[PDB]
RNA sequence: UUUGGCAUAGUUCC
């Protein structure tokens, strides 16, 4: 049944109980941004990492 | 602009402080170790 | 409110 409205969905849904894994990619380690922060010595460039 | 006997390095020129830079505990960078070498081999 | 670098290994995405 549909959650919103509480109508039937027409075509009838495929459902079971598989074995799922969590990766170890998550996004709090990986969002990165950047706006006039340090700077390299030799090249005065950003850094990088 | 280019005369050709001047392709013979009689003088030779030292990069600023800039091109080679210190290292902050201070290093000296390869072109700054070679240079030394250089100036040595020419005293002597 | 101040700034290390070289190398190697592994991983993500086409």
């Amino acid at each position: 049944y549909n959650g919103f409205t509480g109508r039937k969905i027409t075509s009838q849904i495929f459902i079971g109980p598989t074995y799922y894994q969590r990766l170890k990619h998550m996004v709090d380690d990986k969002i990165h941004s950047r706006a006039r922060g340090p700077i390299q010595i030799l090249n005065r460039q950003p850094m990088e990492g | 602009y280019a005369r050709p006997e001047w392709m013979i390095v009689t003088v030779l020129p030292v990069p600023p402080l800039s091109v080679r830079p210190a290292v902050v505990a201070r290093n000296q960078d390869d072109l700054t170790h070679k240079l030394a070498d250089i100036v040595k081999i020419n005293n002597q």
